[PDB]
């Protein structure tokens, strides 16, 4: 909504440009959230284009 | 050819840099100028260059 | 399109290393030093980036939006 | 009941449902395409 | 060696050029 008038890269023009596997989001069923800690179901990397 | 009308040419088109007149970017790149290229659509931001 | 997950043998894990290549690449380091700087030993990786090419930025050019 | 379109380099609902000869609400464009199913479907990752 | 050439007021034109247009960039 409010970018620069220059409009030279597109990072600043779109937000969610791009995906990454740090966007995905745990769906716990029952008993696995408290089974187990948060973080380590995760994808591995969180850098993964 | 006249040594002195042509330094008064150059002034019109071409300024000095670092001892070498660089081209006017008002005159290399006409008002009607947009990115070209196969990247990102611009207008005409001469202001970069300069 | 778009660089693969992973390299073709072997198998390491390459899809986050495209970025940080090309930014590399924009500061000037050399190719081969690229790779040497992000652990590329083996050839087969080094290739899977060195041959690769980026045409989804061309594509998404011609991608209709309101 | 209604249909909705969308029409070529402007992508505006053009609200299509009569027998009328086909054209944008506001382009010249004579060309549109349909808009993308909204049931779900699967996909197979190997 | 453009100086061997007697025209020292051009390099004060240039620089007065520089000064508006830093004038104008420096608005960023
Ligand atoms: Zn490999
Ligand atoms: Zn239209």
């Amino acid at each position: 909504p409010h970018a620069a008038k220059d409009s030279s890269d597109p990072n600043e023009l779109y937000v969610n440009h791009k995906v990454y596997t740090r966007h995905m989001t745990w769906i716990p069923l029952g008993n696995q959230a408290d089974l187990f800690p948060e973080g380590t179901i995760r994808p591995v990397h969180d850098d993964i284009l | 050819i006249d040594s002195v009308a042509v330094l008064r040419g150059i002034q019109k088109v071409a300024m000095l840099v670092q001892g070498n007149w660089v081209v006017k970017s008002d005159i290399l790149y006409p008002k009607d100028s947009s990115s070209p290229h196969s990247g990102v659509p611009a207008e005409v931001l001469c202001r970069g260059r300069d | 399109m778009i660089i693969p997950v992973r390299c073709f043998t072997c198998g390491k894990i390459v899809g986050n290393k495209w970025e940080a290549y090309l930014g590399l690449l924009q500061a000037e380091y050399t190719e081969g030093d690229a790779l040497d700087a992000l652990g590329l030993k083996r050839y087969c990786c080094r290739r899977m980036l060195l041959a690769h090419v980026d045409l989804i930025e061309k594509l998404l050019n011609y991608a209709p939006l309101e | 009941q209604p249909m909705i379109y969308i029409c070529g380099e402007c992508h505006t609902e053009n609200e299509i449902k009569s027998r009328d000869p086909i054209r944008c609400r506001e382009c010249g464009y004579r060309i549109m395409y349909k808009k993308r199913t909204k049931r779900l479907v699967v996909f197979d990752a190997r | 060696g453009e100086f061997i050439k007697k025209h020292p007021d051009v390099v004060q034109r240039q620089h007065m050029l520089w000064t508006g247009i830093q004038a104008k960039l420096e608005k960023v």
